[PDB]
């Protein structure tokens, strides 16, 4: 909670407008409670009615207090997900465009800032300038750092060749000049739609938080029958119970917890899916995405689906390990599968690999093949394609070259480490090869294992023959492996998938396998141009890594899962909220009911403030839970309910006890009451 | 004392299952709408003289259908109230009731509560008690019966937009399952001394000299009735106390038998209709656990009565007290128990002479929704919107979407389910409420202290949750109270009957799933003690400032 | 319209056949089986009768057995209003008058035991309580045999022959039927 | 009554229509 966000959030806070409450019933009651109670305390101290007028103020004064909390947990998940929109956006409110009239460089530019410029023009970008524009590019070249995208700071290669002609947002370029004809208008612009996105915060309810809402209402219902009930019942024995002590037990019984931070558990998790590099235009498929039963992964341009990636790099005998590091960077430059991302990423983060000149080198790029499995660079005459091993093999074997050496004990050695082995070349001489190990620290096998355990099933389809798809099937842990795959196939396993009653989640091509994720419940659409996929739904992956619908499925049940922890904690503290109050509501009433104060707290007063500053505290104190989520061990559906059983709901029933005893405590050393 | 104790709830619930299996296999056939054997032939015959062609109709058609009859029946027995007097069998020519207690007494015996503000022997005839509490006692459990049936298809039932046909279910239900088995009650009672006769009011000349006007009339058959249906409205003042009602100790065992006849069975025909029978055993472990524990308990505080008897030399401080002598007090006990949680308003002792904390968990037992063992398919569909919150927050526990059995439950589903576990604790503590903010409802006061209070709010529970059972101290004659007990009886059973046919309406428009590794069964110790849970902690949570106020500060006091 | 055909039908067949057959048969099966059951079971002896062998009547008599408590509208033992005593545990009022019935019994019968039975002063749950238990009768021995000019051992065989345990032990208590061992006593005594 | 227990009173009825109201609806 750094202090610069913490401070600008509370002075949003600070603003208690009744049109901002009314929208969430619970504290909307909480609120009218809080103004009954301070008008109470007004009258009291004018002269209005007879009592002690300063107990009552404490009270009122702290569920002012659980109002500005729960504001400020759902305030605090909004700058949290505007923190994140800022770091993109902010560069973008104060910059400017080279305009020009023809696609020619050599032209007067004109000078127009272009932020309101409609599309179908032509702009210039040039030696370190912010690219204003999201078009396409006629002509030119330049290395491009994705920082605003990507989040690692790796170069890609921005020229017309029919798939790398595609810039997108506010993206630093780094070379020269670069033409681009912008296709879209400001509000379809990228980060006008991320504005949108972190501006949409809570604007349509998931259904989950609907029917959940709908529960916390008829709880605050019969909460509110209770305590106004108890006026009527308690004024024929004795004196009858003080409007403040009952407006202190609504609001102490109402489960305010989860009523405030139902929404800053909603926004978080959107932020955290914003954090994964997923573009989720509404909630309700994040939901779904954790709700399936059955997981489609389609492999056909990526190599060992997207777990592996460049941990470290072997060299070879007649070369370097900075040569080595030059060639991979300039071969996975023109790369935008995970395994080439990851190779410029190590490779930056060795031996800081940046701006290539690319319009200097002359040369044309050939991008990845899913045919080929191929990758590689046309500079002068050499080819510094790179890819598998047995096509790398076949590509200098298809030439002259004599055949490589002790290359067959090093990718030998790495597959006793378990890795896959990727290697360069330089045309005819073997550059080195490269480990690629699995980025999950827990492993992949485990990972598929969990959601094995977790019920949810695990399928992968490959694009190639049978024996790569068993061996990579083998290698991960997959349950089914698919093997020449076509749209008309893959849908139709969607169809025999969902004929048992399951719901179908596949990750894969937005461009090419539309209709099968369109027939999917949910479909994380990557390796598009993003607007057209936005624009009709299609989860949007940025690094096009086709294991992140597994990180959906945790952040899209986390969420859920803590939303049912932070209910039962909310409705589980009750019990102790009775033993807290009751007595001390109703000392004067009936006075044989001390016995039922099972802790030993000093006075009714005291113990009504106890249970009222524990019930606002404890919002704050669950801030961190709901900010990230449970850490939650994925097992069956029974060891989750008792795990979760076991963890929340004896907390309920168990640390409300303790926290009002210790705050009880505390007034009682303090003096206070 | 405990051993024996012991012994009796034993007893009592292995010969309850063990009768209550093949009706429920019986429930099970009339749900999946097979004739029973030896019915077919004649069944046709008469759906066809009573122009009923079986057509299946759906949930807005089924609950019109349920409410349009239970209008006729209130219509029908308001005008036979107020007009006793021109019908025949008045052997003691009674006159006609009043406006409000003949409007109260309707509402009461359609309504499946059974209320009684008033003495039976001096109140109503023979024709009024032979046709007009006979008929509704057969009527509204049938009613109960037909939703519970219409539930459990709706369970059943993949993407059909219809449910059956209510005056099938009415007609099969009436004649099969409540006609012969309350006959052989009837017979038995017979067997035993209750009273199947017309003759007039016999006069006594007593031994000493004294004058006793015994009330004979046809009693057994309406004790039969009224046992099998849950129903609770008895002929005379004593409900089962009377010695014309409950004879023997084996006839107290039959009418607890009888109460917990029908929710078990229709637990079982749950069990076996769903195809899983570890549902229904489900339910049933939940309900036998809540209710052993609750027996046990009032066991206890019955034993453990007033040190006042000790006090005033007496050989035992047993609350013997408003309790009959043929049975024990631990037979009183378990009684009370089970026509507290069934929604019977049978009672072998008076609940004012119970013991604070042996009044108490009949009321809360009561308050949470009379869902333990509870009505006569009332209780059915008051578990199964527990069992509804249950699997919400287990599946919001899981982090999937929740499923009851298959069926997926949703926006719609969770309004209806959370409006009908509103709609009679709302009932119980505005009426209560009501009733102590007007001296016409602390004007009909017996006992002092917060035993008065306990006597308000058990009055106006038992007429929300459907019960019938009375602290018989209050006297609820008053037009004030007799309005305001119609009006809760009123909205309780039909407020919890209208959401809850929505929710079968919008259940059988689903289609369920296949049971996979990741979906959460909905059995097991983990699911039964997480049902028990939430039905505690929502009663508890419900109505722990009431119990406080009233009980509470008695046991304490 | 559509609906006012099969509701009044189904309405009308229900209402006739359960209220017309179920208590004709149910009477008629009881007349024909258990007479002397379905009629009151009242003992008659000579043309009239002397109360039900269920219900119970007022004995204050000193060479009677004085049974439990009634506490009914009108009269102690009134069949006319067969209600109960709901008066609380807490109730004062229901103390002093379990205070004045121990007193009047403690008065009555001197040569038993001085901690009474809890039957003989506290109210049933209907007025109407032919039943007391065999240790209330045992108490009330005494008082009887004095009054009587009997024997201990005779009373005790009559209240034994009087005795009607259940069939199991544990589904209720053992009673006596108080109306009958009066009436068995005065026609043995005369 | 009095006016401060019928003021209670109509505020408890607005509150509990206010919170059917948002029961009804799913905002
Ligand atoms: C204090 C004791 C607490 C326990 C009491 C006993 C509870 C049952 C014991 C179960 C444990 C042993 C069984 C092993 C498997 C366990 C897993 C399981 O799911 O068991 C299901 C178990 C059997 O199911 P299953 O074997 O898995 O299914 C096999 C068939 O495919 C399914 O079809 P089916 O089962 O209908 O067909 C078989 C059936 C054919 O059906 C019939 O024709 C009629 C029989 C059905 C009713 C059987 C009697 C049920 C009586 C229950 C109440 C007993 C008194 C408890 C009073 C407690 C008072 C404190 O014939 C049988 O074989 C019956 C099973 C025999 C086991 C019970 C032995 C009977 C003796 C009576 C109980 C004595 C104690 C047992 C030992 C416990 C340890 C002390 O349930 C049953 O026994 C009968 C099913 C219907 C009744 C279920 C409702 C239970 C109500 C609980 C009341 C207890 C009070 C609550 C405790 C309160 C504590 C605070
Ligand atoms: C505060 C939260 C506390 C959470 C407690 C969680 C406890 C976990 C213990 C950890 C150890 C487990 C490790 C082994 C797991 C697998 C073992 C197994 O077979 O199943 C056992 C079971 C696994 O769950 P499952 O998937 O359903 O079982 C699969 C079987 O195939 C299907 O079961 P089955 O029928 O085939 O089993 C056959 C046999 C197998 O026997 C075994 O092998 C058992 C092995 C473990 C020994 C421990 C005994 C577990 C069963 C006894 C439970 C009764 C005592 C409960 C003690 C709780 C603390 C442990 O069991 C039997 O002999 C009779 C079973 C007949 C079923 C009827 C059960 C009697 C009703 C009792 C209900 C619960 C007590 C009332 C609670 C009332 C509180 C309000 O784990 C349990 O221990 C269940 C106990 C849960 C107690 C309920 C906690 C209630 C707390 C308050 C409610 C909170 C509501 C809050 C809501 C707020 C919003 C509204
Ligand atoms: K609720
Ligand atoms: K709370
Ligand atoms: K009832
Ligand atoms: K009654
Ligand atoms: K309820
Ligand atoms: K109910
Ligand atoms: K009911
Ligand atoms: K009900
Ligand atoms: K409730």
């Amino acid at each position: 909670e750094p202090t610069l966000v913490v401070q600008a959030l509370k002075e949003a806070v600070k603003k208690l407008n009744p049109q901002a409450q009314w929208r969430n019933p619970v504290m909307f009651i909480v609120w009218i409670g809080s103004l009954l109670t301070t008008c109470i305390s007004i009258a009291m101290a004018s002269g209005a009615m007879p009592g002690n007028a300063l107990f009552s103020a404490a009270i009122s004064g702290w569920l002012w207090i659980t109002v500005l909390f729960a504001n400020f947990a759902e305030a605090l998940a909004e700058g949290r997900s505007k923190a994140q929109a800022n770091s993109l956006k902010g560069v973008k409110k104060t910059a400017f465009a080279r305009k020009l009239r023809e696609p020619k460089y050599g032209a007067a530019a004109d000078k127009v800032p272009a932020d309101q410029l409609r599309k179908g023009d032509i702009v210039l970008v040039e030696a370190g300038d912010i690219i204003p524009c999201d078009g396409e590019v006629i002509e030119g070249g330049a290395s491009v750092d994705e920082s605003a995208i990507t989040g690692e700071s790796a170069p890609v290669i921005r020229e017309s060749g029919g798939d790398f002609a595609s810039v997108t947002g506010g993206t630093r370029i780094l070379s020269d000049w670069l033409v681009i004809e912008c296709s879209v208008n400001p509000g379809e612009t990228f980060l006008d739609r991320m504005i949108a996105m972190v501006e949409g915060a809570q604007r349509r309810k998931t259904p989950n938080e609907i029917a959940l809402t709908i529960l916390l209402i008829a709880l605050t219902i019969v909460f509110l029958l209770a305590t106004a009930t108890l006026w009527p019942f308690s004024a024929w024995g004795g004196n009858a119970v003080s409007v403040t002590v009952l407006v202190a037990l609504l609001v102490c019984l109402i489960p305010t917890t989860i009523g405030g931070l139902l929404s800053a558990i909603g926004v978080a998790g959107m932020s955290r899916m914003l954090g994964a590099n997923v573009i989720a235009t509404s909630g309700r498929a994040v939901e779904a995405a954790g709700d399936v039963d059955v997981l489609l992964l389609d492999k056909t341009g990526t190599i060992t689906l997207g777990n592996r990636q460049a941990s470290e790099f072997i060299p070879a005998q007649g070369v370097d390990e900075k040569t080595l590091a030059d060639a991979a960077q300039l071969a996975s430059l023109a790369d935008e599968t995970p395994e080439g991302r990851s190779i410029v990423i190590l490779a930056k983060q060795r031996f800081n690999l940046r701006e290539r000149d690319v319009q200097s080198l002359h040369a044309t790029f050939v991008p990845f093949t899913a045919q080929s499995r191929m990758s590689g660079i046309n500079i002068d005459n050499r080819m510094i394609r790179k890819g598998s091993v047995d096509a790398i093999r076949r590509h200098v074997e298809a030439n002259g070259g004599h055949f490589p050496t002790d290359v067959d004990q090093k990718v030998d050695q790495v597959a006793r480490q378990g890795a896959t082995p990727l290697v360069v070349v330089e045309g005819s001489r073997v550059l080195g090869v490269i480990a690629l190990k699995d980025i999950v620290k827990g492993g992949i096998k485990e990972r598929f294992a969990q959601l094995r355990k977790m019920g949810i099933k695990t399928v992968m389809i490959t694009g190639d023959n049978r024996l790569t798809a068993a061996a990579i099937a083998a290698e991960a842990g997959v349950d089914d492996f698919l093997a020449e795959a076509t749209p008309e196939a893959k849908l139709a396993l969607i169809r025999q998938y969902q004929a048992e009653g399951r719901l179908v989640a596949m990750t894969g091509d937005g461009t090419n396998d539309a209709p099968a994720l369109a027939q999917a419940d949910v479909a994380v659409a990557m390796n598009s141009g993003t607007q057209a996929a936005k624009e009709a739904g299609n989860m949007v992956d940025l690094d096009s890594n086709p294991t992140k619908l597994i990180e959906v499925v945790h952040i899209g049940k986390q969420m859920l899962m803590t939303r049912g922890s932070l209910t039962t904690f909310s409705i589980a503290n009750d019990v102790a909220k009775y033993f807290a109050i009751i007595p001390a509501a109703f000392a004067a009433t009936y006075p044989q009911l001390n016995a039922l104060n099972i802790m030993c707290l000093h006075s009714p007063d005291s113990a009504i403030l106890s249970a009222v500053i524990f019930n606002a505290l404890i919002i704050v104190f669950l801030i961190p839970l709901a900010l990230k989520g449970v850490s939650y061990k994925p097992l069956t559906a029974s060891a989750m309910l008792r795990r979760n059983l076991w963890i929340y709901g004896l907390g309920g029933l168990l640390v409300p006890f303790i926290g009002i005893k210790v705050i009880d405590l505390l007034l009682t050393v303090c003096g206070l009451v | 004392m405990a051993a024996q104790g012991f012994l009796l709830i034993a007893t009592f619930l292995l010969v309850l299952m063990v009768l209550a299996r093949p009706l429920g296999s019986g429930l099970a056939r009339l749900i999946n709408d097979i004739p029973l054997p030896g019915t077919t032939g004649v069944e046709r015959v008469l759906f066809r003289a009573l122009g009923v062609s079986d057509r299946e109709m759906n949930w807005k058609q089924y609950l019109c259908a349920i409410l349009g009859l239970n209008m006729l029946g209130l219509a029908v027995l308001f005008f036979m109230l107020l007009g006793q007097h021109y019908l025949p069998l008045n052997p003691q020519q009674l006159p006609g009731l009043s406006w409000d207690l003949a409007l109260n007494t309707a509402v009461s015996f359609v309504t499946n509560t059974n209320w009684q503000s008033y003495s039976g022997e001096t109140t109503l005839s023979y024709f009024s008690q032979m046709a007009g509490l006979t008929v509704q006692n057969f009527l509204s459990a049938a009613s109960g019966i037909a939703v519970i049936f219409a539930l459990i298809r709706a369970f059943t039932r993949q993407s059909m937009s219809t449910l059956g046909n209510a005056w099938v279910d009415l007609l099969r239900i009436t004649l099969w399952v409540l006609v012969p088995v309350a006959l052989l009650i009837a017979l038995f009672f017979i067997q035993q001394g209750a009273l199947q006769n017309f003759l007039p009011y016999q006069a006594v000349n007593t031994v000493e000299g004294a004058q006793q006007l015994l009330p004979m009339g046809p009693v057994a058959s309406q004790e039969a009735i009224k046992m099998l249906g849950t129903n609770g409205g008895g002929f005379f003042n004593a409900n089962s106390s009377h010695p014309f009602e409950n004879p023997t100790a084996l006839t107290n065992f039959v009418q607890m038998l009888a109460i917990f006849l029908i929710p078990t069975a229709l637990c079982f025909a749950f069990g076996e209709v769903m195809g899983d029978r570890r549902q229904g055993r489900m339910l049933l472990w939940a309900m036998s656990v809540i209710f052993v524990i609750c027996v046990g308990v009032v066991m206890w505080a019955e034993v453990q009565g007033n040190p006042h008897l000790l006090a005033l030399g007496t050989d035992s401080s047993i609350n013997m007290e408003g309790k009959e002598s043929r049975f024990g007090v631990l037979v009183s006990s378990l009684f009370a128990v089970v026509t507290t949680a069934a929604s019977c308003g049978a009672v072998i002792a008076m609940h004012d002479s119970f013991t604070a904390l042996g009044g108490m968990v009949p009321m809360w037992l009561m308050q949470i929704g009379e869902v333990v063992f509870g009505g006569v398919g009332s209780g059915l569909y008051g578990m199964m919107l527990f069992v509804l919150l249950a699997v919400f927050i287990a599946g919001l526990m899981i982090g999937r979407t929740p499923e009851y059995l298959g069926k997926k439950i949703d926006v719609r589903e969770m309004k209806l389910t959370a409006l009908a576990i509103l709609v009679t604790p709302t009932l119980v503590l505005m009426g209560a409420a009501l009733a102590m903010m007007t001296d016409a409802g602390r004007s009909a006061m017996l006992n002092p202290g917060p035993h008065g209070f306990s006597e308000v709010l058990y009055a106006v529970s038992s007429a929300a949750n459907n019960n019938g059972s009375a602290f018989a101290g209050l006297s609820a004659n008053s037009p004030f109270w007799n309005c305001l007990l119609a009006f809760c009886m009123f909205v309780g059973r039909f407020g919890v009957i209208i959401p809850v046919m929505a929710i079968a309406g919008s259940l059988v428009s689903k289609k369920s799933q296949a049971a996979s590794s990741g979906t959460l069964p909905t059995h097991g110790p983990l699911f039964v003690g997480l049902l028990i849970g939430t039905v505690l902690l929502v009663g508890a949570l419900t109505f722990i400032p009431a119990l406080a106020l009233g009980p509470v500060a008695e046991y304490l006091s | 319209m559509s609906g006012l055909r099969p509701a009044l039908s189904t309405f009308i067949f229900l209402l006739l056949i359960t209220g017309g057959v179920y208590p004709l048969l149910t009477t008629v099966l009881g007349q024909w089986w258990f007479p002397w059951q379905a009629n009151g079971s009242l003992i008659r002896e000579g043309d009239t009768v002397r109360g039900s062998a269920l219900i119970g009547q007022n004995f204050t008599g000193n060479g009677y057995f004085h049974g439990r408590p009634s506490a009914t509208a009108e009269m102690p033992y009134n069949p006319q209003a067969s209600g109960g005593s709901n008066l609380a545990v807490s109730n004062p009022e229901l103390d002093k008058l379990i205070a004045a019935r121990v007193a009047a019994l403690r008065a009555a019968n001197p040569d038993a035991s001085a901690s009474v039975p809890v039957e003989l002063v506290t109210a049933s749950a209907s007025g109407l309580d032919n039943n007391i238990t065999p240790q209330a009768a045992a108490w009330q021995i005494p008082r009887v045999a004095k009054a009587r000019n009997l024997s201990v051992e005779q009373l005790t065989q009559l209240i034994a022959k009087y005795s009607q345990q259940p069939l199991v032990k544990y589904i209720g208590q053992p009673v006596v039927n108080i109306v009958e061992l009066n009436l068995a006593l005065d026609k043995l005594d005369e | 009554m009095s006016a401060g227990v019928i003021t209670g009173v109509l505020l408890v009825f607005l509150l509990l229509g206010y919170l059917v109201y948002a029961l009804i609806n799913a905002e």
